[PDB]
């Protein structure tokens, strides 16, 4: 995606702050209880059934950071996002069966939980860097649907 | 909220789709799938080639659901109940799916139904399709 | 965007049995009558209180064949819609305020005229295809929103 | 559909907001034109550089309907029906930029709000929000 130079700076200095293992199972776990039928996915992680259950759910905390990690992988790589995630967009459609529109969902999830971890650091300008950057990973994760 | 002439509307070119519910509503299903093919990943176990007894099977009983909510269009939340609690809590589709099926179901009567697809058949068919897409998405959480 | 060489001919075949002026009439109509919120930016044009005011009203016909003449224009272009319609694209953020989704709005509204109008050769692969034009050419026009 | 504990969540989240309201619509506004820019096709007459009174005039409207709203959260037809009156003849705001606002204001009371936005406040939030969205679009057709 494009970004203006202060944009990535804003998304490069937040990430840096950024304890990936934390924020993903917080991210994770976030999506499956405000949107719970994204747990559709995941019935073989245990017991989902409470908001407690979810977020304290070792699978989803195990799960939530694999994802944010491959997630970071891509902030390195902002310049071309689709050669990226290419394999991984060919594994969520073809072997997992992924519903591209969960990875936009995912991205509002995670975009709360930076809000709610940085508070007025995560200023407006900083969001709209941000809400650029997870749009720009949705479309890459989608790209290779078929 | 649909209004009485909506109501009227439906009723109308629904009692003209008649036995071609089953048909048309396989014909929207195939539409769905080529247009928008995300929506093949809540089908991974269907065979989804042209003219497959799984398609067709399915079709009809998404369009005898379709004559179910015109029959009872004043009680739809009742006479839905049992699907909106299997696609809540089964089937678990995201939202967004019910908004392409209903425009695929719309451009299939569009298709089939040249002398009474007016204007404002039209804009009452979209409008009932919003509707059930509401009640059959009313209880995911 | 990417269409296939069997794609762009389905498009280019279909559309030379268009008439281009009477289509955009109906098809511009029809979303002021099934969207009525997108009579916003007309109410210049007069008398639009019931569908058949809508439909027969000549300032809606003569704005449908001007939408329509472009859009088919950019048929034409199918490699480059949005180098074809980047003016048009700045001209309906900062002039005209248009909201982009008014865009996607009209090309679900075209695809179900030219099914009316076409019946049963609009096909579903011919439908496929013209879900993807008329995407291209909606992303087109949002393309230098800002 | 707004459970009880919904409701109560919803109660104790907008409570903390308090006098805050006001500064906190302006916020989400600005959040959602800079994140959004699409959504400020509807606000060409405005001055929409940060720190605007017309945004802050705005946004402390948009605060005390959503006041007005969680007070009658058992009644949100009858307590919003001059604003879907408005919004759905006059202003005529496309659907589609209500979900944009609603995630701006989540946003916002995230990051105001470190101990209140639990999990469980956070779906309950979304919940009304997208019910008050679904009110103010309710008469648009
Ligand atoms: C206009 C809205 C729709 C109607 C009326 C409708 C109706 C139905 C009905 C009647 C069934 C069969 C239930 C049974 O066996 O008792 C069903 C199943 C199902 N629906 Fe829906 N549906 C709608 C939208 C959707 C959409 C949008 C999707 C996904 C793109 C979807 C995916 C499914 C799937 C996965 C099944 C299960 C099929 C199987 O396992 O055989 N439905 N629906
Ligand atoms: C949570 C949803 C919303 C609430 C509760 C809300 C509330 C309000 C209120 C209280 C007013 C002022 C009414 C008056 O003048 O008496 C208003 C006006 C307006 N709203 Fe909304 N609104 C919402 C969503 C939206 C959205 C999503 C848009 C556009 C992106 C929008 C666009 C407008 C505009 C254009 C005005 C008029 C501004 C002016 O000319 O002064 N509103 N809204
Ligand atoms: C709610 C659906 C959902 C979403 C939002 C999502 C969003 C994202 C996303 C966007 C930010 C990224 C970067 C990833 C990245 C990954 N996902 Co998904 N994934 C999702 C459901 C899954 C599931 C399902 C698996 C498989 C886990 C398992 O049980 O093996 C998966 C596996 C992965 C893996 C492991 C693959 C392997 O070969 O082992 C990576 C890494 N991903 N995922
Ligand atoms: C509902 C809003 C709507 C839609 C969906 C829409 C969709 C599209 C569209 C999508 C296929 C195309 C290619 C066009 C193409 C055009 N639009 Co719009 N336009 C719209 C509202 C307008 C308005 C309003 C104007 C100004 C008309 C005037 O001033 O007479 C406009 C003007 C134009 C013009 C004239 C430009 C000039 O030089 O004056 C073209 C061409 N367009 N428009």
């Amino acid at each position: 995606v494009h970004l203006t130079p202060e944009e990535k700076s804003a998304v490069t200095a937040l990430w840096g702050k950024v304890n990936v293992d934390e924020v993903g199972g917080e991210a994770l776990g976030r999506l499956l209880v405000v949107y719970p039928w994204t747990q559709r996915f995941f019935e073989s992680f245990g017991d989902l059934s409470t908001p407690d259950a979810v977020m304290g759910n070792p699978k989803v905390k195990a799960h939530g950071k694999k994802v944010l990690g491959a997630f970071s992988d891509g902030l390195a790589h902002l310049d071309n996002l689709k050669g990226t995630f290419a394999t991984l967009s060919e594994l969520h459609c073809d072997k997992l069966h992924v519903d591209p529109e969960n990875f936009r969902l995912l991205g509002n999830v995670l975009v709360c939980v930076l809000a709610h971890h940085f508070g007025k650091e995560f200023t407006p300008p900083v969001q709209a860097a941000y809400q650029k950057v997870v749009a720009g990973v949705a479309n890459a994760l989608a790209h290779k649907y078929h | 909220v649909l209004s009485p002439a909506d109501k009227t509307n439906v009723k109308a070119a629904w009692g003209k789709v008649g036995a071609h519910a089953g048909e048309y509503g396989a014909e929207a299903l195939e539409r769905m799938f080529l247009s928008f093919p995300t929506t093949k990943t809540y089908f991974p176990h269907f065979d989804l080639s042209h003219g497959s007894a799984q398609v067709k099977g399915h079709g009809k009983k998404v369009a005898d659901a379709l004559t179910n909510a015109v029959a009872h269009v004043d009680d739809m939340p009742n006479a839905l109940s049992a699907l909106s609690d299997l696609h809540a809590h089964k089937l678990r589709v995201d939202p967004v799916n019910f908004k392409l099926l209903s425009h695929c179901l719309l451009v299939t009567l569009a298709a089939h139904l040249p002398a009474e697809f007016t204007p404002a058949v039209h804009a009452s068919l979209d409008k009932f399709l919003a509707s059930v897409s509401t009640v059959l998405t009313s209880k995911y959480r």
